[PDB]
C-alpha cells in the first residue's frame, strides 16, 4: 500500500488543510450563486 | 604482434570511432545518460522503498499507540466507581507503551525529514537530468551544425582560392 | 525478542538507507563527471571550433 | 427539486458535484478551443496547398 | 483562490514556489535569446553561403 502510496503522492499533492478548506469555500460559493439566482427570480 | 593483429577488430573499430568522436560522440554520450536513466529508475525505486519503511515503522507506532488505548480501556473498566486501583498497573504499562510510541514518534520525525530531503535531493537532480537532456540534443545539433559551417568554410576556400585562380589565371595565359 | 522486532525493522531501514545513499553516489559522481568532464569538452571545443 | 420551499440543503451537494463537472466541461471547451483553431488552420493550409 | 477575503495566506507559499517557477521560466528566456541569435545568424550565414 505505501508504495502505492508513493506514487499516490507523486500524482497528488498532499491534501493540506488549507487546500481543503478552499475547496469547501469554493463549494459554499457554488450554492450561494444558487442563492443569487433563486432570489433574482424571487426578486 | 599476433596478439595485436587478433585484438585488432575490437579494439581498431573502437580507435576508428575514437578518431571520429569529434564528428561522432552521440553514441558515448547516450550510452552514458541511458546508463544515467536505468540509474534513475533504481533511485525513485529507492526512496519508495524508504517511504515504506518509514510509514511502517510508523504503522508499529499505530499498534503501540492502539494497545496503550487498549491499557486505557481496561482501566476505564475501573476509572468508575473509585475502583482505579487496577489503574496504577494498566498505565503503569501504559507508560511503557508511551515511551516506545513516543521513540518511535520521534524516530519518524527524523525518518520525515529524510523523505522529505531525499525527494528534494531527487527533484532538482532529476530535473537538472531532464534539462541536461535538453541541452545535449541540442548540443549534438549545435556540433553538426559547426561540422557543417567547417565544411562550407573549408571548401568554398578551397573552391575560391584553388579553383578560381587557376581558372582566370590559366584563362588569361591561354 | 521484542528488541530482535526492532532490529528487523532497523535492518530493513537500513538496507534500504544503504541501497538509496549508494545511489545518490552515483548521481553525485555521475553528475561531476558528466558536467565537469562532459560539458568543458563540449564548451571548450565548440568555442575553439 | 430542493431549491424550493427553502429545501436547498441538498443543494449543496448537488451543485458540489456540478462543480467538478463544470470543470471538467470547461477543460473540454477550451481544449475544443485548441481544437478550432487546429481545424481551421489546416482547412486553410490544405487550402492553400 | 486564496486571493479574495483577505485569505491570502496561502498564497505567500504559492507565490513563494512561482519565485523559482519564474527564475527558470527566464533562464530559458534569455537562453532562447541566444538561441534566437544564433537562429538568426546561422540564417544569413546558410542564404549568403
Amino acid at each position: 500500500i505505501l508504495e502505492l502510496e508513493a506514487e499516490r503522492e507523486l500524482l497528488n499533492p498532499p491534501p493540506s488543510p488549507l487546500d481543503k478548506k478552499f475547496e469547501q469555500w469554493e463549494e459554499q460559493q457554488a450554492v450561494e450563486a444558487t442563492l443569487a439566482a433563486m432570489k433574482a427570480r424571487r426578486s | 604482434m599476433e596478439l595485436f593483429n587478433r585484438v585488432g577488430r575490437v579494439l581498431k573499430s573502437q580507435l576508428t570511432h575514437w578518431q571520429q568522436q569529434q564528428e561522432a560522440p552521440e553514441d558515448l554520450l547516450e550510452r552514458l545518460l541511458g546508463e544515467m536513466e536505468l540509474e534513475l529508475i533504481e533511485l525513485r525505486r529507492a526512496l519508495a522503498q524508504t517511504i515504506a519503511t518509514f510509514k511502517s515503522t510508523e504503522r508499529q507506532r499505530d499498534a503501540q499507540q492502539l494497545i496503550a488505548q487498549r491499557w486505557y480501556e481496561k482501566a476505564q473498566a475501573a476509572l468508575d466507581r473509585g475502583n482505579e486501583q487496577l489503574a496504577r498497573e494498566a498505565l503503569g504499562q501504559r507508560q511503557s507503551y508511551q515511551s516506545h510510541t513516543e521513540a518511535l514518534g520521534k524516530s519518524l520525525g527524523e525518518q520525515r525529514a529524510l523523505v522529505e530531503q531525499v525527494r528534494g535531493q531527487l527533484q532538482k537532480l532529476e530535473r537538472k537530468y531532464l534539462e541536461l537532456k535538453s541541452q545535449k540534443n541540442l548540443y549534438l545539433a549545435r556540433l553538426k551544425s559547426a561540422i557543417a559551417a567547417q565544411k562550407i568554410e573549408e571548401i568554398a576556400g578551397n573552391l575560391d582560392n584553388a579553383s578560381a585562380s587557376s581558372l582566370f589565371e590559366r584563362i588569361e595565359t591561354k
